[PDB]
């Protein structure tokens, strides 16, 4: 069974697809390709957007995946009879719903942690640098479960940075600073 | 009394909107670059520690 | 975004493996949700509606809900026999109960299980349990 | 001066943070904020949002953990960082906590001072077993004959109080905090009562009251009074007695004594009606939870009376129900009134018969009993009981024309009802106890006017001092009445009836 | 091993996930192991994906959700041997009593099934006691659930007490004294009063074995003592034969703590609140307690009626399931009669013509009578004057006052308490006592030498010596 709970939430689709496509181990090729066919449907204005809209019945979601499996061939037939599924369903909103989950379970099988550094400013490669030796430095990054650490400028947070990864942040912004020092100067 | 007491509490709130005047001090400077360069740097000093 | 009883990761798992699901899904089930003496069976395409189903925890339950794909059936035995997960036979007849002429002198519970013990069931026939009762005309007046 | 004020509270913000675990608010509404993260989290583990809010964590949904607020909204806001405080819910236990109006965390909201404490205790704390448990010898008095004689008291005794709002309910339960000023001067702590008031739902102004009181009868010194008001959040009111408890825990812990008050649990229940219906969590009957009658229990069954094992020291508890009618039939009234031992029935119509604050003390009754009386106050009040019992049901022919035995009933126990009014404040020592039900046990009131029992109360005493303050002194310091002592104060009793 | 982390905690209802194909059956019992020593779960529900849902018997404090849990595998298995016998045990089976590690051979499940038709009682006879009063006036039944009525202050605690002494030498019986929603003060009277009694006497022998079950413990374990006490007492009858008689305190208690858990479970409420499976939970319980080929189980059980609001349905159910109830009355012991059964209260099917005789009938019949017409006649012998009634009525008067003294006797528990040896009486010699004083014989004797006796034969010699 799956080596991580995402406690489903449209991750029991990510979670079956995980452990069977894991048997078949074409997860990697199923998450590519079904990234790739993703991005030219959701290019595809209508049912791009209207692929999220629930405007489609049964019988029209059943043609809508034909149209999807002339789009790309192969790349793990289990997604495929996925694509089926969740049409059946009638679900194909939360459809990027469950690949950002496989994703994260695929990525999860490989051993890969994603982290963040979200700030206020795009900072230095220096500093990307030495955060993400910080991180592997720490136990936090153990060995195996790599780092893909994404810097992120964010204008609510105003000065600073929050490092995240693990759930296990270390906030040293600024905003956050001034919330506690403003708070007292007023109390 | 009375008055005085509200005066003191006025000072507090006259002040209030001082401190509020050097954040937007902080927030327009260098000392945006500095002292963000300075949290990047205290970051890593308490990782590493980690 | 909503809750379905295939939502669950060995149904929709047997799905996204293109797995078959004739004659097990068909007149063989496998249990689900189940507790509080109702169980929740994926498959029995086949039931008859209050049908008598035999659990392979030994249980007998009449199907009461019939519904997409899902039957919710009650359990006419313990909690404790049943697990989820077991797998669920058609006993493949409608709920009939032995009737007979010689059953006279013996205690029988529902099922017709001798429960004095006394008596092994000698019964001409089973007859479903629900009868729709004789019409008017089937009456006649009273006198004895 | 503000500068002064400035150095304190830059020094307050002084001193970096170091985040650890921390979860983000997915949606807040209604104290209900559902929060992605806190991995590990104990069970009423306190976390403290970034909102600077203190929550618990009823709900421990396995996606996400729906954290209750103990306070308002507003502050809270969608992604907001949820630290994990990683404590479960503790207030200070110690001496310091004595003469302090405190909140629930423990912050004096009198401002009187810090705590000083020993440990901080987690808020529910199971009850000690049977072998832990000891018979209770120890009277408690609240310096009202009625109650100490008529409902007898001990000391770790839980026993109700099921009566109607402002009919001097918080008075009735002053006046014993009061008399246990006596106790209190009395040096063995067992005799240190130190009480804990917790006032449930209860406005600042009139807390206010209540704190100017204690201190004017000079009894705010021993005593708590935790504080969780009517605007006061709902966990922080269900938390409220069980935080008190742990409190009254090391007291007793100690080998002291001391008395926790509840009033009143009927508005703890509200609380956790709104924190269960919030939680989803179904109301029970009246929709007040059905499980609030296992709260009562955890809480009401850690009030013992310690045996020599555990040291014998005590918790007693007076817990409080407020009551609209006296719909005993009540759900809340009627778990309560299971658990505890003894009941005390406050009643409307003695009120407007001018017994102020109100007792009907026919419908009072006690299943802890004498055991917990004084030897001396036992025997010149059993005398009472009977006669008393009399006068109800010859109360009911009292509206004419009756045999000389009803009459007789009717003129002691009319003096008796006199004698056993009682107003606001007033506590009286044991060895003034004893006299007046002593008097009226031999008729000797009956001579003297309904309206002049007033005027021979303070008289028969001061009468009883003069003529002899030092039977007075041995009624309390031997506690029991020798028949020699009983022949004098008879003698004593008729001269002061003649003059 | 079949293992799973706690996947919820809303309520006490503690959910957990565990890894597939190590699937759970219904009432199974679950261990985590806890710093609060383990918190035991039990199964009641399976969520599938091999998840489950139990309710708790420990308390829930301090969890760190994903803790690992262990299956025991199926419900909980409590001790059982002759050491449980003066032994307080919890729920969890370990000493409150704190004596230490129980030495209890062999552990029972505590989740069980109803004997079958034939070991169910197909006949009943009357299991005998020493006091008369109740050999009399309420006969209790080999099986039969007698439910008391009357409160301690009619000393019921030590109507108990004499119970066990009498069920002892009755048969050679023990007794387990469960206690639901037990007060703590409560539990802490009865141990000391019971050790000073020597039910349980420490050094001696303890026929009594005490299971407490107070309010405080979570309402799972509430509903669950009650199980547990009787699986001790199913060994006692089925597997060291003896007859047994099981004390329940208020099964109102016990109402509301299977009500409590009903509406944790989720299960909608029936009428008055009370749980949907009300019946079928009672039903278990008062039919593991019968008539077996080997002993048989009899329970006396406390019935706290909602502001005698019998109407309802969990009084109705109990007065259902309750074959005869002894109503022994506050007033009754105020006329200084110890026993202090109100005979025109206390009522019994057991009664019957069959079950005790046609002669024990008609007797018994000519005694209520008696007192029933004593009654009336009190009521209007204290404005009329009793001297002023039929020389027929005041024989009857005086009879029934006499024979009411007759009635008490004292209680061989109690004797050390009262000072005065006890009585224990054999049901021949009730018979016999009756009848000539229905005849009146020796009851030509004043009330007062005919106060608190024993057998006739007895209060002959008494009559006498108080005269002389």
């Amino acid at each position: 069974p799956p080596p991580v709970r995402l406690f489903g939430v449209e991750g029991t689709y990510a979670t079956a697809l995980y452990q069977a496509a894991a048997k078949n181990s074409s997860i990697d090729a199923a998450f590519q390709s079904l990234q790739k066919v993703e991005s030219t449907v959701k290019k595809n204005p209508k049912l791009g957007h209207l692929l999220l809209n629930p405007a489609l019945s049964l019988k029209d979601r059943n043609s809508v995946i034909d149209a999807i499996v002339e789009t790309h061939k192969n790349l793990d037939g289990y997604v495929v009879n996925l694509l089926k599924v969740l049409s059946e369903n009638n679900r194909l909103g939360c459809f990027e719903k469950i690949a950002s989950d496989f994703g994260v379970l695929n990525d999860a099988h490989n051993g890969l942690l994603k982290g963040t550094v979200t700030s206020a400013e795009p900072l230095d490669p220096k500093s990307f640098k030495r955060i993400e030796k910080a991180l592997s430095a720490s136990k936090l990054v153990g060995q195996g479960k790599s780092l893909k650490l994404e810097n992120v400028v964010k204008p609510e947070i105003k000065g600073g940075l929050i490092v995240e990864l693990g759930d296990k942040t270390v906030d040293l912004s600024i905003s956050t600073k001034i919330q506690k020092l403003n708070k007292v100067l007023e109390d | 009394v009375r008055y005085e007491a509200s005066l003191r509490q006025l000072e507090q709130r006259q002040l209030a909107k001082s401190v509020i005047s050097r954040v937007q001090s902080e927030l327009g400077n260098p000392k945006f670059q500095e002292k963000v360069l300075q949290q990047s740097i205290s970051e890593i000093e308490q990782l590493l520690s980690k | 975004t909503k809750a379905q009883p295939t939502e669950v990761s060995s149904i929709l798992e047997e799905r996204i493996k293109g797995v078959s699901d004739e004659a097990n899904l068909n007149e063989t089930g496998r249990v689900l949700a189940v507790g509080d003496g109702i169980a929740r069976v994926f498959g029995l395409n086949n039931i008859q509606a209050e049908e008598l189903v035999e659990f392979s925890s030994g249980v007998k339950g009449m199907a009461l809900n019939l519904e997409p794909g899902q039957v919710g059936i009650v359990l006419f035995g313990s909690d404790r026999l049943v697990k989820e997960g077991e797998l669920v036979k058609r006993t493949g007849n409608i709920v009939d109960v032995p009737v007979g002429p010689g059953l006279l002198g013996r205690v029988v519970d529902a099922l017709g299980n001798p429960i004095d013990g006394k008596g092994p069931i000698d019964a001409a026939g089973r007859s479903r349990a629900q009868v729709k009762a004789p019409g008017i005309l089937p009456r006649r007046s009273v006198h004895e | 001066e503000v500068s002064s004020i400035l150095e304190e509270r830059i020094k307050g913000v002084s001193d970096e943070a170091n985040l650890n675990e921390t979860g983000r608010v997915l949606a807040v509404g209604d104290g209900i904020a559902r929060v992605f993260g806190l991995n590990n989290i104990q069970a009423e583990e306190l976390v403290e949002f970034s909102s600077g809010v203190k929550g618990m964590a009823l709900n421990l949904e396995p996606g996400q953990v729906g954290i209750v607020l103990f306070g308002s909204d507003r502050l809270v806001k969608e992604g907001e960082l949820v630290k994990r405080t990683g404590n479960i819910v503790d207030v200070p236990v110690g001496p310091g906590l004595l003469g302090r109006v405190v909140d629930a965390l423990g912050n004096p909201i009198d401002g009187k001072g810090p705590i000083d404490a020993a440990g901080r205790s987690r808020a529910q704390v199971k009850a000690p077993g049977i072998l832990p448990r000891r018979s209770v010898h120890e009277p408690v008095q609240t310096g009202l004959k009625a109650v100490d004689a008529l409902v007898p008291i001990g000391r770790g005794q839980r026993e109700l109080i099921i009566g109607d709002r402002q009919t001097g309910k918080t008075a009735v339960a002053l006046d014993t905090i009061l008399n246990q000023k006596r106790w209190n001067n009395g040096s063995d702590e067992s005799k240190k009562l130190y009480c804990v008031y917790v006032a449930v739902g209860q406005k600042r102004s009139t807390v206010a009251q209540l704190v100017q009181t204690l201190e004017q009868h000079d009894a705010m010194k021993y005593s708590i009074i935790v504080a969780a008001t009517a605007s006061e959040a709902a966990p922080l009111q269900y938390l409220a007695p069980f935080t008190a408890a742990s409190i009254g825990e090391w007291f007793r812990d100690n080998g002291k004594h001391a008395l926790i008050v509840y009033d009143d649990l009927s508005k703890q229940a509200v609380a956790y009606r709104q924190l269960s219906l919030l939680l989803r969590r179904p109301p029970g009957r009246e929709a007040y939870p059905g499980d609030v009658f296992y709260l009562h229990s955890r809480l009401l069954e850690r009030a013992a009376k310690l045996s020599e094992k555990e040291g014998s020291g005590s918790l007693t508890a007076l817990p409080v129900i407020e009551t609209q009618g006296g719909d005993v039939s009540a759900y809340i009234p009627t778990n309560v009134i299971s658990i505890t031992d003894g009941q005390i029935f406050l009643e409307a119509e003695l009120f407007y018969k001018g017994i102020r604050p109100a007792i009907n003390v026919g419908l009072s009754v006690s299943r802890v009993g004498s055991a917990a009386q004084v030897k001396a106050l036992k025997q010149v009040a059993g005398s009472l009981k009977l006669f008393l019992a009399q006068y109800r049901e010859v109360a009911a022919f009292a509206q004419s024309d009756l045999d000389a035995s009803t009459k007789q009933t009717l003129v002691r126990g009319e003096r008796l009802t006199q004698l056993l009014k009682q107003n606001q404040y007033s506590p009286l020592a044991t060895e003034e106890q004893v006299p007046l039900i002593y008097a009226g046990v031999n008729g000797h009131l009956d001579g003297i006017e309904l309206s002049r029992i007033g005027e021979f109360e303070s008289s028969f005493l001061s009468y009883l001092k003069s003529n002899h303050n030092e039977l007075l002194t041995e009624i309390r310091e031997k506690g029991e009445l020798s028949k020699e002592l009983l022949a004098s104060l008879k003698s004593a009793t008729e001269s002061f009836v003649a003059t | 091993p079949i293992t799973g982390k706690v996947t919820a905690v809303i309520g006490a209802i503690v959910d957990v996930h565990f890894e597939q194909s190590e699937l759970p059956a219904i009432l199974n019992a679950l261990e985590i192991k806890t710093p609060q020593g383990k918190l035991v779960l039990e199964v009641a529900q399976h969520l599938g994906e091999n998840t489950v849902r139990t309710i708790a018997m420990d308390g829930t404090e301090g969890l760190v959700r994903g803790e690992k849990v262990l299956d025991t595998g199926g419900p909980i298995s409590v001790p059982v041997g002759r050491e449980t016998l003066g032994r307080i045990i919890n729920v969890i089976g370990e000493p409150i009593d704190e004596r230490g590690p129980i030495k209890s051979k062999l552990r029972k499940p505590i989740h069980a099934d109803p004997p079958s038709f034939a070991e169910q009682s197909t006949s009943a006879e009357i299991l005998e006691t020493g006091i008369k009063v109740v050999d009399l006036l309420a006969p209790y039944a080999r099986g039969g659930k007698i439910g008391l009525f009357g409160g301690a202050g009619v000393g019921k605690t030590v109507f108990i007490q004499e119970l066990i002494n009498n069920i002892a030498k009755a048969h050679g019986g023990f007794s387990v004294f469960t206690g639901v929603g037990e007060r703590t003060r409560e539990g802490n009277d009865l141990y000391r009063e019971m050790k000073e009694t020597g039910v349980i006497n420490l050094e001696g022998e303890s026929k009594v074995a005490l299971v407490f079950g107070q309010m405080n413990e979570p309402p799972g374990a509430r509903a669950r003592v009650a199980l547990t006490g009787l699986t001790i007492a199913e060994y006692f009858r089925d597997e060291e034969g003896q007859d047994v008689l099981l004390f329940i305190d208020n099964i109102f208690r016990f109402t509301q703590a299977g009500s409590e858990v009903s509406a944790l479970l989720g299960r909608i409420p029936s009428a008055v609140g009370y749980q949907p499976t009300l019946a079928t939970d009672m039903g278990l319980l008062q039919e593991r307690i019968t008539t077996t080929k080997k002993g048989s189980v009899t329970s006396v059980q406390a019935v706290y009626v909602p502001a005698d609001d019998l109407t309802d349905p969990a009084p109705a159910t109990t007065f259902a399931h309750l074959d005869a109830t002894t109503v022994l009355s506050r007033g009754i012991s105020e006329l200084g009669i110890y026993p202090a059964v109100d005979p025109l209260d206390s009522k019994s099917r057991l009664l019957d013509a069959a079950v005790v005789g046609q002669e024990h009938y008609d007797v018994a019949s000519k005694v209520q009578e008696t007192l029933q017409t004593y009654k009336s006649l009190q009521d209007i012998i204290a404005i009329l004057g009793m001297d002023e009634l039929s020389e027929q009525d005041k024989l009857t008067v005086e009879r029934a006052r006499k024979i009411q003294r007759f009635l008490s006797q004292p209680f061989a528990v109690a004797e050390v308490f009262t000072g005065i040896p006890g009585k224990l009486v054999r049901l021949k010699d009730t018979v016999a006592s009756f009848k000539a004083v229905l005849e009146g014989k020796y009851d030509n004797i004043p009330e007062h030498a005919f106060y608190m006796v024993g057998g006739i034969e007895d209060v002959v010699a008494k009559a006498e010596k108080l005269a002389a």
